[PDB]
């Protein structure tokens, strides 16, 4: 289900530094 | 007699004695954990530049008025309940690195109970494999 | 799994976090407060590094096992108790702050509970002639 | 009477600071 925005938003910049740290 | 510098005094002395403090606990890190702590500062640092309106809107969520500290606890803890990759760490402390930097004008203890206890076990869990992500 | 790094990330992000704080706070401070910041830094180094064995024996006599924070405490305030001239504010500022430096392992708080409340109360109160003193 | 040595010492500083600082 949906997550608070803050934590929505931590996940999100969370995949994007998985991404770029590759 | 004049007491309107007394306030002050009070305030600088309190930033004064805690950076020395600071001094005293970085004086007695090894090596090693000098060089981890600064890739700590840099990582942060680059992520909060990267991400700085993403963090703006995450900050107005919380920086709202009818909000105790165990509520803003509760907003930034939730991605890692869930997802404990060291990424997520990494934008989590970032975060919490950002509010720090935002409420000078507030008690340090305001920030350090974010940080403190709960969330600071959440990140320090496989800490080796979040130092390896850093370093 | 790895277990071993979980306490060094711990003790390195509450150094990191109590940092950043310090500079939120350092941040806010306006160019008259820094100013007066940089002479506090300056004048307690200066009578630190001038009569560090007179410190380091006062500094023997609270780092006994046998004793509490109240106990230092109070060990600590007695010289101003009875005489409040800004000199001996300035002494006692000082020997805290080398006592800030030494206690790098302990938790920062039975180092900022010394300071806080009573002791930061008596060097504020009149803080104009402090700030006089050493400015 | 006799303060703690602490207060003692810290005096004796406090004294001696006054008499640079002029």
């Amino acid at each position: 289900s949906t997550m608070g925005q803050v934590g929505r938003q931590l996940a999100i910049i969370g995949d994007d530094i998985n991404r770029r740290y590759d | 007699a004049a007491i309107e510098f007394d306030e002050i005094v009070k305030k600088l002395l309190n930033i004064y004695i805690n950076d020395i403090c600071t001094t005293g606990e970085k004086r007695l890190l090894n090596n090693y954990e000098k060089s981890i702590l600064d890739r700590i500062y840099k990582s942060c640092e680059y992520i909060k530049k990267n991400y700085e309106l993403d963090f703006n809107s995450m900050y107005n969520q919380i920086n709202i008025n009818n909000i105790t500290t165990s509520d803003i606890k509760s907003k930034i803890i939730e991605a890692l309940l869930i997802d404990s990759r060291p990424s997520v760490k990494l934008a989590t402390l970032s975060f919490i690195s950002l509010i720090a930097e935002k409420w000078g004008e507030k008690n340090r203890a305001k920030i350090m109970e974010i940080l403190s206890n709960e969330i600071v076990e959440k990140i320090s869990n496989n800490g080796k494999d979040f130092i390896d992500f850093i370093d």
